[PDB]
């Protein structure tokens, strides 16, 4: 992490975070490529790709960044649904931030809570994503070669 | 002078000054607190339950000045008892949000200006989901304090 913050925080020449590699992976793609599926996997990934859209939108926030494409057209999460790596394609579904900026980030919002009760409100991106992918699109005719699917 | 859109706002930002020519004006005008005009005329909201709904740090004196107004024109009792009218939180007063937050401060304040303790909140907001939902325990402050484990 540190260093990911000295990358784009430096004087001398600051990270560019929306850049893509020669395959079109951003740093999400790649975080996504770089999931195994064990829980602490998951967790380690899961929140320096928090770290890194927090970055994103305290730096630059203009920058929608979950939604750079990859070389094959793919958003970071249509590739971990195309990959089977689950436990992060869930965490981008849950994905709620509360903070200055926050709401641009987040994946889920809850409105209504009784004290009892609770209300979760989703995006919800996969469902309605028609003109690039869906991710139940993705999920529902997969490879069968994933490992997850 | 004074609308309903004026207090209402005060309230929400907990400005308590905004409400320093409150108590003359509808002395002049004899208009009371509790006026069909002085309510949302769909809900039957009024300044002080919008107080109660407005809350910061489970507080607001916005709130005590309400009630004191309401005292030196002595809409106190119904004021304090006014509850709402749309089909969703039907016949819920200020006790029963003091309540559902948790918050005994505001219990004790509206019981000691003479809250009703057995006004029941019957409205489809607190009965089983549509889903609505929810939540029904049902109805009477005491029920509420009880199935909420307080």
């Amino acid at each position: 992490l540190a260093i990911v913050k000295f990358l784009l925080q430096n004087s001398w020449q600051p990270a560019d975070i929306s850049a893509r590699d020669s395959v079109g992976n951003t740093v999400l793609h790649a975080l996504v490529e770089v999931a195994d599926n064990t829980v602490d996997n998951t967790k380690f990934v899961t929140s320096m790709y928090n770290e890194i859209l927090i970055l994103g939108a305290k730096l630059h926030p203009t920058l929608k960044l979950e939604e750079i494409t990859n070389r094959k057209g793919l958003t970071p999460l249509a590739l971990a649904a195309s990959s089977g790596k689950i436990g992060v394609l869930a965490y981008i579904l849950q994905r709620e931030i509360h903070e200055p900026e926050c709401r641009h980030l987040s994946r889920k919002f809850t409105e209504w809570a009784y004290g009892p009760v609770h209300s979760s409100l989703y995006d919800l991106s996969c469902i309605d994503t028609c003109e690039k992918n869906s991710v139940l699109e993705v999920i529902a005719y997969s490879s069968s070669e994933t490992p997850n699917r | 002078l004074y609308d309903r859109r004026s207090i209402f706002d005060a309230v929400a930002q907990s400005n308590c000054q905004e409400l320093e020519s409150l108590l003359p004006f509808l002395q002049r005008s004899k208009k009371r607190l509790t006026d069909s005009e002085f309510k949302d005329p769909e809900t039957g909201k009024t300044c002080l339950l919008k107080a109660m709904l407005n809350l910061h740090n489970g507080q607001n004196d916005t709130i005590a000045l309400l009630l004191d107004v309401a005292r030196k024109t002595d809409s106190l009792k119904q004021f304090v008892n006014a509850s709402y009218t749309d089909s969703y939180y039907k016949g819920q007063t200020a006790l029963h949000i003091a309540i559902e937050r948790r918050n005994m401060t505001l219990v004790t304040l509206l019981v000691e200006n003479g809250a009703d303790v057995q006004a029941a909140a019957n409205g489809d907001f607190f009965k089983k989901t549509k889903g609505r939902p929810g939540f029904y325990f049902g109805e009477l402050p005491l029920s509420l304090a009880a199935c909420t484990n307080q």
